[PDB]
RNA sequence: UUUCUUGCCGGAGGUAGAGCUACUGGAUGGCCGAUGGGCCCCACAGGGUUACUGACGUCAGCCAAACUCCGAAUGCCGGU
RNA sequence: UUGCCUCCUAAAAUGUAACGGAGGCGCCCAAAGGUUCCCUCAACCUGGACGGCAAUCAGGUGUUGAGUGUAAGUGCACAA
RNA sequence: GUUACGGCGGUCCAUAGCGGCAGGGAAACGCCCGGUCCCAUCCCGAACCCGGAAGCUAAGCCUGCCAGCGCCGAUGAUACUACCCAUCCGGGUGGAAAAGUAGGACACCGCCGAACAC
């Protein structure tokens, strides 16, 4: 399942520093930085705009195609570092990869379906690290519970993971804890 | 109340209070949760006020989780006293909150039962705060 | 006292050299040890007063 | 109503007494401290209390030896 | 396969003999003027270098492997008078009479101290 | 390439070092000009001093 | 001119910040599961069942003037 | 409370105040001084009559978490 | 000069460590055999010390390959900061981390000796 990358463009940033940096930000664009076995660090603002509406189009695990001044290039976004407060996204890292590429990545976990009714769920890891091909990351993958019995684990090691995607993290990583709903006389028992 | 059992120094300097909030800044036990805007001494009064204003809300099945401890104590010397004779004797309990910080988290079925109760919390607090989500 | 201040001389020439503590309770002997005289000239052995 | 402390000691003035690439004669006295934070170098010396002093006219200059901070006294060129 | 658990005498009796010259090296040196001889011994063989630790060299070096040390057909204490005189005479010809006895982390004695006691009667003054 | 600097601000209320900078470079009073060669010293000497001075290099 | 300023060069630090599975303490929630808890067959042997309490450990998020695997800017010493 | 010593305050040189925060000292050891040589602990697992986690024995893992007369700090496994 | 060699060293002493898999015994390095003699055990020829060459690559040593643990580690951003603006907010110019990422690394350099055509 071939994953589209997403068009931006880009372009190299002149001049380094926290004040190009804020002055950057300042203008609607995003500072970021070009690696990996391209083995050149290259310094890009992109559109801050466009990198938030695709970040919510495909999350943060999706593949760009770059356009530097012409040149065409695959990245994979690493990492980005968001203020705590005011939520907009700093700087980004961009992965340069191609394709039949096996990458190790972090996809995000989202519990699906209503449970048992006398119990919660509740998850400890929302995150899971999968190996997986450039093209071929998925963005969110699910975990099932439909009327689960009293509670019980999951691990990562019973999901039903995609094709052409392997498991990084060790399999008993617990995911998903269903937990017995507090009584009333078991809810406001703890915390002091 | 929340006491830690013991402290190594049991007068300290008041925590500085500056800067933004760099380790707990994310909601990670639970859905929802409550995080900071300015910066301020949480007292355990502070929290159990809050701790049962959420479990008064919600009041069926759910979990909080108080991410922050109070562990930092506050003296106060003795009444109509003048000023000298040495430092007083510890008396309260603080949380050093800077904003960012998620203070309180939040796990529960509904949305909207879920941010009341986040807020009646809030209420309860001497800061400016905001619900939370697990997602960006 | 138990650690008093004691006074080391040389046997062949009488002279107080040497001005030492030690524990009377350990040592309630005289203490004498091979010392440095001056005038002697050379290492004599050197007892307490 | 009373401070049971109060009390403290005078400073001892410890601390690095020459620097690196400063020409020092033969017997000053280039670093006070405790223990050995700094160990005895090529041509310098250690006194009773750890007191590192210099055995030779030089300059002084810092290094690592096997994960030891030393301190050595090199010597510059007669004019 | 079989695996081994326990440790060898071989490794205790190497390391312990490397601290133990690493703590005579803490006090005793080279330099070009009095030189280091250094020792080596095993079970069949002594060995002596003459170093100059300001440069980790090597000034003169002998050992019982040598044509007339091997030439000679009495006991270990023979072998090792003559790698004493040896090295006593290499280092003259070098031009060195003061030396220090790095004795190698071996106690000194036996065929150790007969070599050193050679070297000393030989014209090395240590 | 070389500069001239003229000091518009004055030195009550300055600390030391840029008293210093600006006596170092020639200048006492305000409006009072010097020219100079644009090295890295003077980049540095003029640098300390911003605030009160105001540069401008030849042609 | 030894003074002072600016540039460059040679230094020693443990502050701001940060980190803590790098120590000393605090401290949140999970996970497995003891030892010690109770019971059966029936012995106080032995075995397993059970809100057990749940050592240790481990996952994730944290905290410190008298914590530090780390760690600046400035200032300071010298030279030029 | 008044002299001395150690730490934090003390803002990475030194120094730095308050009826600021914590403790020690007014000794001890004829070896616990000098030198020469030799060795590596604490803890943990396994195997052993008393003997129990624990006492001494044996095997292993163990680089410093033990110890350093005596507060604290700086040190010390190259060993102090 | 060649060396699946032996020593003595050096390096802001792990980019060198731990672990794992696969080899070697020319001389060497070891283990190994014995306690007549120097010397030795707070008892023990186990250690140390002295003599010997029946057996060995099983170790130690060294060689080659593995990045699993430990180690090293940017660029960029950020924190913090000097100075300066600035009516609290905040900003500009210089310096710039820790953590994390890309990745690196199964050390390198030197001087003597051994055997080998010499
Ligand atoms: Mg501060
Ligand atoms: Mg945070
Ligand atoms: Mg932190
Ligand atoms: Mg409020
Ligand atoms: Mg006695
Ligand atoms: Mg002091
Ligand atoms: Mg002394
Ligand atoms: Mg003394
Ligand atoms: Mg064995
Ligand atoms: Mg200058
Ligand atoms: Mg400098
Ligand atoms: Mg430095
Ligand atoms: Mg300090
Ligand atoms: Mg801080
Ligand atoms: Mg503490
Ligand atoms: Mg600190
Ligand atoms: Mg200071
Ligand atoms: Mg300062
Ligand atoms: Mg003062
Ligand atoms: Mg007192
Ligand atoms: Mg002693
Ligand atoms: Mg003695
Ligand atoms: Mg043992
Ligand atoms: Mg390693
Ligand atoms: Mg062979
Ligand atoms: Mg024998
Ligand atoms: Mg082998
Ligand atoms: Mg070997
Ligand atoms: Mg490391
Ligand atoms: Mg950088
Ligand atoms: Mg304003
Ligand atoms: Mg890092
Ligand atoms: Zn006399």
């Amino acid at each position: 399942t071939a994953n589209i990358p997403n068009k931006l463009t880009a372009n190299v940033r002149t001049r380094t520093g926290k004040g190009a940096s804020r002055q950057a930000r300042r203008d609607g664009k995003v500072p970021a930085v070009l690696y990996g076995h391209g083995t050149d660090p290259q310094h890009l603002e992109l559109n801050a705009r466009d990198f938030a509406a695709v970040l919510r189009s495909h999350g943060t695990n999706a593949i760009l195609t770059l356009d530097i001044e012409g040149t065409e290039q695959l990245a994979l976004t690493k990492a980005l570092d968001v203020h705590p407060i005011r939520r907009n996204i700093q700087h980004a890292d961009l992965l340069v990869v191609q394709r039949g590429e096996k990458v190790t990545v972090e996809v995000t976990v989202l519990v699906e379906g209503d449970a048992t009714p006398g119990t919660l769920v509740t998850q400890d890891a929302n995150t899971i690290e999968i190996e997986a091909e450039a093209l071929s990351i998925p963005e969110q993958l699910t975990v099932s519970v439909e009327g689960v019995e009293a509670g019980t684990q999951i691990t990562a090691g019973q999901i039903s993971l995609p094709e052409g995607v392997n498991l990084i993290s060790d399999p008993e990583l617990l995911v998903v804890n269903v937990v017995e709903a507090p009584s009333a006389e078991a809810l406001e028992e703890e915390g002091a | 109340m929340l006491i830690p059992r013991k402290v190594k120094h049991r007068k300290q300097h008041h925590p500085e209070q500056r800067g933004i909030a760099s380790g707990g800044t994310s909601v990670s036990f639970g859905d929802y949760g409550i995080q900071a805007l300015e910066h301020a001494y949480i007292t355990n009064r502070q929290i159990e006020s809050a701790r049962i204003a959420i479990n008064r809300h919600i009041k069926r099945g759910g979990k909080v989780w108080i991410n922050i401890f109070p562990d930092r104590p506050l003296t106060k010397k003795p009444a109509e006293t003048r000023m000298g004779s040495g430092k007083g004797s510890p008396e309260w309990w603080v949380a050093n909150v800077k904003p960012g910080r998620v203070l309180f988290e939040l796990s529960y079925p509904d949305e909207k039962t879920a941010r009341d109760a986040l807020t009646r919390a809030i209420h309860k607090l001497p800061i400016k705060a905001r619900i939370v989500t697990r997602e960006e | 006292d138990v650690r008093p201040k004691i006074t080391l001389a040389c046997e062949v020439c009488k002279h107080r050299n040497y001005i030492t503590k030690k524990n009377r309770r350990n040592d309630p002997d005289r203490l004498e040890i091979k010392k440095f005289c001056p005038n002697c000239g050379t290492h004599q052995p050197h007892k307490e007063s | 109503s009373s401070s049971r402390n109060g009390r403290d000691s005078a400073a001892q003035r410890l601390g690095v007494k020459r620097f690196g690439g400063q020409v020092v004669k033969a017997g000053e006295i280039l670093v006070r401290q405790r223990g050995t934070h700094f160990h005895p170098g090529v041509n310098v010396g250690r006194g009773g209390d750890d007191t590192l002093f210099a055995l030779a006219p030089g300059a002084v200059e810092f290094g690592a030896k096997r994960g030891r901070k030393t301190v050595n006294i090199v010597p510059v060129a007669r004019p | 396969a079989h695996k081994p658990v326990g440790q060898n005498i071989s490794e205790v009796r190497r390391n312990a003999r490397l601290r133990r010259h690493a703590r005579l090296r803490k006090k005793v040196a080279g330099t070009a003027e009095v030189p280091r001889l250094v020792v080596n011994r095993s079970a069949r063989h002594i060995h002596v270098q003459l170093v100059n630790d300001l440069n980790g060299t090597t000034l003169a070096a002998a050992s019982s492997i040598e044509a007339d040390v091997r030439a000679i057909d009495g006991d270990k204490k023979a072998h090792s008078v003559r790698v004493g005189q040896l090295i006593a005479e290499r280092a003259k010809a070098a031009g060195v009479e003061t030396v220090v006895f790095d004795r190698g982390g071996y106690t000194y004695g036996g065929r150790i101290a007969a070599l050193a006691d050679a070297a000393r009667e030989a014209g090395l003054k240590f | 390439a070389e500069l001239k600097i003229t000091q518009v601000r004055s030195t009550i209320g300055a600390r030391w070092k840029q008293r210093e900078s600006l006596r170092t470079l020639g200048l006492k009073k305000i409006r009072q000009s010097v020219v100079r060669e644009d090295n890295a010293q003077t980049r540095g000497l003029i640098n300390t001093v911003h605030h009160l001075v105001e540069v401008e290099e030849v042609g």
